[PDB]
C-alpha cells in the first residue's frame, strides 16, 4: 500500500516540498529546460520510497498555438494533464505567480514564473477566453514589453508603436498620447 | 511617465 506525505525534504537542501507547491523537475534530456509541476499529493511506496502526485505547467510551445507575441518569458498554462513521478526527479522549488503579483516583482529570478491560462491539453482550449488589449496595437499586455501610460486617457502604450525607442520613453517624465492633443 | 515591467 501507500501512506501519504505531509512534507518532502530534498537532497538536505533546506528545502521543504508540501502539496500546492510549485516544482522543478529534471527532464532525462541534456538540453531542455527543467519542467515546471505543481505537486498535489506526497506519498510513501510500500517499501518506503517517495512518490508525488504532478499537475503539469505547459510552456507555450508545448501548447497549441505555440509562442505568441504576447506570450512572456515566463508565462505557464495549468494544464489538466496529470501524472506521477518519482520524488527524486525534484531539484528546487520554484514559485508560479498570478498574473498580478508577477508583475508586482521586484525583479524576476529563475525561481519566479507565472499564469494566466489554464490549458485543456486534449481539446487545446483556453480559459478564460478573453483577453484584456491595451496601446493602438490592440495586443495583450506581454509583461517583458517596456508601456507607458498617458495622464490623459490612462491608456498604455508601446513606445515604438507611438513612435519613440525604448530610451527616451524611459526619460519621459510626463506622458500624454498624441490621441489627447488633437481635433 | 508611469511604466510597466
Ligand atoms: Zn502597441
Ligand atoms: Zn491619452
Amino acid at each position: 500500500g501507500r501512506k501519504e506525505l505531509d512534507s518532502y525534504t530534498i537532497k538536505g537542501t533546506n528545502k521543504v516540498v508540501r502539496a500546492g507547491d510549485c516544482v522543478l523537475m529534471r527532464p532525462s534530456d541534456a538540453g531542455k529546460p527543467p519542467y515546471v509541476a505543481r505537486v498535489e499529493k506526497i506519498e510513501a511506496d510500500a517499501r518506503n520510497n517517495v512518490k508525488v502526485h504532478c499537475r503539469w505547467y505547459y510552456r507555450p510551445e508545448e501548447s497549441l498555438g505555440g509562442r505568441r507575441q504576447f506570450h512572456g518569458a515566463k508565462e505557464l498554462f495549468l494544464s489538466d494533464h496529470f501524472d506521477v513521478q518519482s520524488a527524486h526527479t525534484i531539484e528546487g522549488k520554484c514559485i508560479v505567480h498570478t498574473f498580478k503579483n508577477y508583475t508586482r516583482l521586484e525583479n524576476v529570478g529563475a525561481e519566479d514564473y507565472y499564469c494566466r491560462f489554464e490549458y485543456k491539453a486534449a481539446t487545446g482550449a483556453f480559459t478564460p477566453d478573453r483577453v484584456a488589449v491595451y496601446c493602438k496595437c490592440e495586443m495583450p499586455y506581454n509583461p517583458d514589453d517596456l508601456m507607458v501610460q498617458c495622464e490623459g486617457c490612462k491608456d498604455w502604450y508601446h513606445p515604438a508603436c507611438v513612435g519613440m525607442t525604448i530610451e527616451e520613453a524611459k526619460k519621459l517624465d510626463h506622458f500624454v498620447c498624441a490621441e489627447c492633443s488633437s481635433d | 511617465a508611469r511604466t510597466k515591467q
